[PDB]
C-alpha cells in the first residue's frame, strides 16, 4: 500500500501567518492526491483535488503544490476559521490511503485557569460510591496538570481526566478530572483538595471542601 | 494533472 | 446541495456482523461518482474500507476483503456497508463520503463500538457548590458511547463546557460545567438533559442549591 507520511503533526501559530503541510507518499502518486479540512469533533469538507485544484467556494489563500511523492498545503494569512485540523488522500493506487493528520491551533495571550471543586451528590451516595469533580476551565497554554489530595495525602488512583479542544470563541482550553471513591472510604477522611499547576502562576491553584464543615 | 498525464475517470472518480 | 447521512448501530458485538446506511439526497448515486465507507479510528488515523460506484462496481481495501461487502438501493437512493466477523479493532468513527473529483460531500460520521460488555442506563449526578458561579453534571456508569448533554434544553450554551467521555472498566463517565453570573442561579433554575439513546435514557437534572 502506499504510505502517506504528513507533517507537522501539529503547529501553533498567529492569525496572518503562513503554514505549509506536506504529505510525502512511498510511491509516485502523479498529482492523485487531496487535502481535507475538519473541526475537531465534526466532519470533512473537501478542499483541494489532483494536488492543486480549489473545491468550490475555497479562498484564494489555500494552495497547493508538488508532484511525484511530495506535496504541500498551503495556508497564507491564516485567518481564525483555518485553526482545525488538516489531512491528505491518495487516490493514485489502490487502496486508497491517507496522512496522519495535521492540527492547528492559534497562539493567545496566557490565562490562568478557573478552578472549581464539587462534592459528592447525595444520590450518588445511596449507590455506595463517591466522586469528587474538580473543572479547571478557560486556561491558555494547553500544558496544564492536576493533583488531588485526600487528608494532605496524594492520590493517584481512581482518578478520570478528560480535556476539552481549543474554545472557538476565546482560544482557550479546559480540563475536568473526577476523582470516585468508595462511599466508606469518602466518610473516612475529612478534607479533599484539587490543585492545578500552570505556567500562569509559581504555586498551584488550590480548591478544597471539608466534609466537617 | 501533469505534464505526462490527463484527467481520466475509472467508476465515476477523475484521476490524473 | 448533496447531503449524505450514515445510519447504524452504536454497538456490535465481537464476531457479529456490523451494517451501516448510508442515505444520500440532491443527487442521485446511479449519476456519477463512487459511493463510499471512510472509517477514523481512535487517535485519528484514517482508512479506505470501499466503494460502490454510480455503475454498481466495488472496490474494497485489500485488508477487508474476506470480511467486507458494499451494496445499494437505488429506489431510496441508499448505499450500505456490511463488515462480518468484527473484533475490538473496529471500533471507529465511520463516514460516507462521495468520490469524484477529490472527496466534497461527506456525511456526519458515525460512532460504532464492538465490545461484549453490557448495555447500562446512565446515573446522572448534579454538582452544587459546596461575580460568576460554575454548576455541572456528572454522567457515570455508562455503556455504549454516545450520549447527549445540554443544559436548560438547549437554551444555555454560553460558559458550558461538555468534557470527552472516559472508559474504565467497561462503563463511561461524563462531565459538563456551565458558568453564569452570580444570584441567577438558583431563583433562574439550571437543568441538565441527558440522553443515552442506547438504553432509551432520557433524564433532566435540575441542579438543588446544597
Amino acid at each position: 500500500d502506499i504510505l502517506m507520511t504528513q507533517s507537522p503533526v501539529s503547529m501553533s501559530l498567529s492569525l496572518g501567518d503562513t503554514v505549509s503541510i506536506t504529505c510525502h507518499s512511498s510511491q509516485d502518486i502523479s498529482s492523485n492526491i487531496g487535502w481535507l479540512q475538519q473541526a475537531p469533533g465534526k466532519s470533512f469538507k473537501g478542499l483541494i483535488y489532483h494536488g492543486t485544484n480549489l473545491e468550490d467556494g475555497v479562498p484564494g489563500r489555500f494552495s497547493g503544490s508538488g508532484s511525484g511523492a511530495d506535496y504541500s498545503l498551503t495556508i497564507s494569512s491564516l485567518s481564525s476559521e483555518d485553526f482545525v485540523d488538516y489531512y491528505c488522500v491518495q487516490y493514485g493506487q489502490f487502496p486508497w490511503t491517507f496522512g496522519g493528520g495535521t492540527s492547528l491551533e492559534i497562539k493567545r495571550a496566557d490565562a490562568a485557569p478557573t478552578v472549581s471543586i464539587f462534592p459528592p451528590s447525595t444520590e450518588q451516595l445511596t449507590s455506595g460510591g463517591a466522586s469528587v469533580v474538580c473543572f479547571l476551565n478557560n486556561f491558555y497554554p494547553k500544558d496544564i496538570n492536576v493533583k488531588w489530595k485526600i487528608d494532605g495525602s496524594e492520590r493517584q488512583n481512581g482518578v478520570l481526566n478528560s480535556w476539552t479542544d481549543q474554545d472557538s470563541k476565546d482560544s482557550t482550553y479546559s480540563m475536568s478530572s473526577t476523582l470516585t471513591l468508595t462511599k466508606d472510604e469518602y466518610e473516612r477522611h475529612n478534607s479533599y483538595t484539587c490543585e492545578a499547576t500552570h505556567k500562569t502562576s509559581s504555586t498551584p491553584i488550590v480548591k478544597s471542601f471539608n466534609r466537617n464543615e | 494533472c501533469g505534464a505526462d498525464s490527463y484527467e481520466m475517470e475509472e467508476d465515476g472518480v477523475r484521476k490524473c | 446541495d448533496v447531503q449524505l447521512q450514515e445510519s447504524g448501530p452504536a454497538l456490535v458485538k465481537p464476531s457479529q456482523s456490523l451494517s451501516l446506511t448510508c442515505t444520500v439526497t440532491g443527487y442521485s448515486i446511479t449519476s456519477d461518482y463512487a459511493w463510499n465507507w471512510i472509517r477514523q479510528f481512535p487517535g485519528n488515523k484514517l482508512e479506505w474500507m470501499g466503494y460502490i460506484s454510480y455503475s454498481a462496481n466495488t472496490r474494497y481495501n485489500p485488508s477487508l476483503k474476506s470480511r467486507i461487502s458494499i451494496t445499494r438501493d437505488t429506489s431510496k437512493n441508499q448505499f450500505f456497508l456490511q463488515l462480518n466477523s468484527v473484533t475490538v479493532e473496529d471500533t471507529a468513527t465511520y463516514y460516507c463520503a462521495t468520490a469524484g473529483r477529490g472527496f466534497p460531500y461527506w456525511g456526519q460520521g458515525t460512532l460504532v463500538t464492538v465490545s461484549a460488555a453490557k448495555t447500562t442506563a446512565p446515573s446522572v449526578y448534579p454538582l452544587a457548590p459546596v461575580s460568576s458561579v460554575t454548576l455541572g453534571c456528572l454522567v457515570k456508569g455508562y455503556f455504549p458511547e454516545p450520549v447527549t448533554l445540554t443544559w436548560n434544553s438547549g437554551s444555555l450554551s454560553s460558559g458550558v463546557h461538555t468534557f470527552p467521555a472516559v472508559l474504565q472498566s467497561d462503563l463511561y463517565t461524563l462531565s459538563s460545567s456551565v458558568t453564569v453570573t452570580s444570584s441567577t442561579w438558583p431563583s433562574q433554575s439550571i437543568t441538565c438533559n441527558v440522553a443515552h439513546p442506547a438504553s432509551s435514557t432520557k433524564v433532566d437534572k435540575k441542579i438543588e442549591p446544597r
